[PDB]
């Protein structure tokens, strides 16, 4: 329950639970390229890259190469996102872009053929520019119905093949960097009222889509739907200091509790936020609280560099930033009453000059996975799957191509964009084969 | 499964609201019409959640489509009616949440309701 995580602040295992669910993920803007090919409409990131920044993986034209990389790793699932403006170029559900539909349908067919489970993310930051220009995007509560219409079409066209759905990837960053820091599209700065209005509409849009899925599609399709929430971790500078511990709790509440309390908790924002942020935080009606709570069939958790870098991504409140994924999972278990957890994104990054010998990625993966195994076996945390991030090198948002996060290397100056397994691809392949660390 | 209501006689410049009640999954609600001597033509349609409303050019800015899913009803508010709006109006439905203007893409149809606009 709300506040219980504060208690957390006061290689023993090789093999994961039998038939643990191993996977890997991408986002559409990071890997697809072909930003206006075949009638795809522009996203807010297409516009942002032109204004604020100065082909990528070409996944749109190299589907068979991505599939071969997935086969090499041997994953049981592949998380990817659908580019909304590739499917509906103006965001509204007028005539679908047939080549966009064909791409996602062919990808899903290829996964089903391989008995690889798709995990499909509806929104990974690429809002159709038409919705931003006409309404102000997520600032406008008209977005809730427009998003639900898009979700509805996706459930109808893809839900017989897709059994795991994610509405929104890391809504914290959508709101906070999109409208607070300006570091992400659409690049608005200050406007703290907009930050929390955007967060409010993301939560309400998510809830509407969960209720849509629960009522209209789950009975025949028998799948699961969640939302990927990201966080950092943090530790007190002075272990016995109750003020440092309180600030650690406030830090986690400010990033993760903001979105998880309404969806996974009691249906309302964290009480401390509702008071200090009273002039900017929208108020859930009593009817809305009942509709926000319980709108996630599992807890999807992101723990990666986007929640640590750059420095303005979150408030440390004078404490000590930590990469302790085991403790972060314990915080989730305590705050949100021991839910089933998918690690929907985990990994780190290298400088782009590191091509295939990504030794630090293996070091990070070993430590993260050991922490997950300890969380499962010592803390009884209900982690059922792990998404390595990312399948291949791509465009990394404001960092562009200056960092790499793929398990497969891509030479962006090569026309063929061959996916070359890095050291971490060989390592993760063996992890999956042995269901954990080598025996 | 689809039941129109609200047709009838009205004077030129007047208003009429048509409604279409379903009997119960999501659907796009559509309206078509057929005038004497002419083929059935698209009028307006609305997505499941109401975010996408589409109108034939001949009625854009005069007709307004809306829906109340709690009542399983789609509404067509027809204002500034003209003589050439006289027709049998058919409501229609399409399951896939994609708002199209083509009659072959709607697989559920009503019986039709006469609307007559005088001068
Ligand atoms: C959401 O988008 C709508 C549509 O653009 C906005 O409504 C317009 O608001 C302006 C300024 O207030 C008016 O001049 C227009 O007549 C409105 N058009 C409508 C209602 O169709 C609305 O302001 C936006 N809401 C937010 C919170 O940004
Ligand atoms: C707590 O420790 C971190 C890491 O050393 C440091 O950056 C921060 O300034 C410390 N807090 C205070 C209040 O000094």
């Amino acid at each position: 329950f709300s506040g219980d995580g504060r208690a957390i602040w006061s290689f023993l295992y090789d093999t994961f639970p039998k038939n643990f669910f191993w996977g890997i993920g991408t986002g559409a803007l990071q890997v697809e390229g072909s930003w206006k090919k075949d009638g795809k409409g522009p996203s807010i990131w297409d516009h942002f890259i032109h204004t604020h920044l100065k082909g990528s993986s070409d996944s749109y034209i190299f589907l068979e190469k991505d599939l071969s990389a997935l086969d090499f790793i041997g994953v049981s699932f592949y998380q990817f996102s659908i580019s909304w403006p590739r499917l509906f170029p103006d965001g509204i559900v007028t005539v679908a872009n047939a080549k966009g539909l064909q791409y996602y349908s062919t990808l899903l067919d290829a996964l089903v053929l391989r008995n690889i489970e798709p995990i499909v993310t509806l929104y990974h930051w690429d809002l159709p520019l038409a919705l931003q220009e006409k309404y102000g995007g997520w600032k406008n509560d008209t977005i809730i119905d427009i998003f639900n219409d898009y979700a509805t079409y996706c459930f109808q066209m893809f839900g017989d093949r897709v059994k795991y759905w994610i509405t929104i990837h890391n809504p914290y960053l959508v709101a906070w960097h999109g409208y607070g820091t300006g570091m992400h599209a659409p690049g608005e700065k200050g406007n703290l009222a907009a930050v929390y209005t955007v967060g409010h509409n993301l939560i309400k849009a998510h809830s509407k889509v969960w209720h849509n899925y629960n009522t209209h599609f789950r009975p025949h399709q028998k799948g699961w739907l969640s939302i990927t929430l990201g966080s950092h971790w943090i530790e007190p500078n002075r272990s016995e200091n109750t003020m440092d511990i309180f600030k650690c709790q406030q830090s986690m509440v400010s990033v993760l509790g903001w979105f998880a309390n309404p969806i996974h908790g009691d249906g309302d924002y964290p009480e401390g936020m509702r008071k200090k942020l009273f002039s900017v935080l929208p108020i859930f009606s009593e009817a809305e609280k009942h509709e926000m709570r319980g709108t996630a069939d599992f807890f999807a958790f992101s723990f990666g560099p986007n929640n640590f870098k750059p420095l303005n991504t979150m408030a440390k409140m004078g404490q000590n930033v930590s990469l302790n994924l085991r403790e972060a999972l314990n915080w989730i278990k305590l705050e949100y009453n021991n839910p089933r957890i998918l690690i929907a994104e985990n990994g780190w990054f290298t400088d782009s000059r590191v091509k295939t010998e990504d030794t630090t990625a293996i070091y990070m993966m070993k430590n993260f996975l050991s922490q997950v195994l300890q969380a499962i076996r010592l803390d009884e945390i209900r982690v059922f799957g792990y998404t390595a991030w990312s399948l291949l090198d791509g465009f990394e948002w404001q960092d562009a191509y200056t960092i790499r996060r793929g398990l497969f290397y891509v030479d962006f100056n090569s026309k063929q964009k061959e996916r070359k397994p890095k050291s971490s691809a060989h390592y993760y392949k063996q992890i999956i084969r042995e269901n954990g660390f080598s025996l | 499964q689809l039941v129109e209501s609200g047709g009838g006689l009205v004077q030129a410049g007047g208003s009429l609201r048509l409604s279409c009640a379903a009997s119960q999954s999501p659907y796009v609600g559509g309206w078509f019409r057929q005038a004497p001597g002419k083929e059935r033509e698209f009028v307006a349609a609305i997505s499941w959640s109401g975010g996408t409303k589409l109108y034939a050019d001949s009625v854009k800015g005069r007709f307004t489509i809306s829906r109340d899913n709690a009542k399983n009803t789609v509404y067509l508010q027809m204002n500034t009616l003209k003589r050439e709006d006289t027709a049998v109006y058919y409501c229609a439905a399409r399951r896939i949440n994609e708002v199209l203007t083509t009659a072959p893409d709607y697989d559920f149809w009503g019986q039709g309701t006469q609307v007559t606009v005088s001068s």
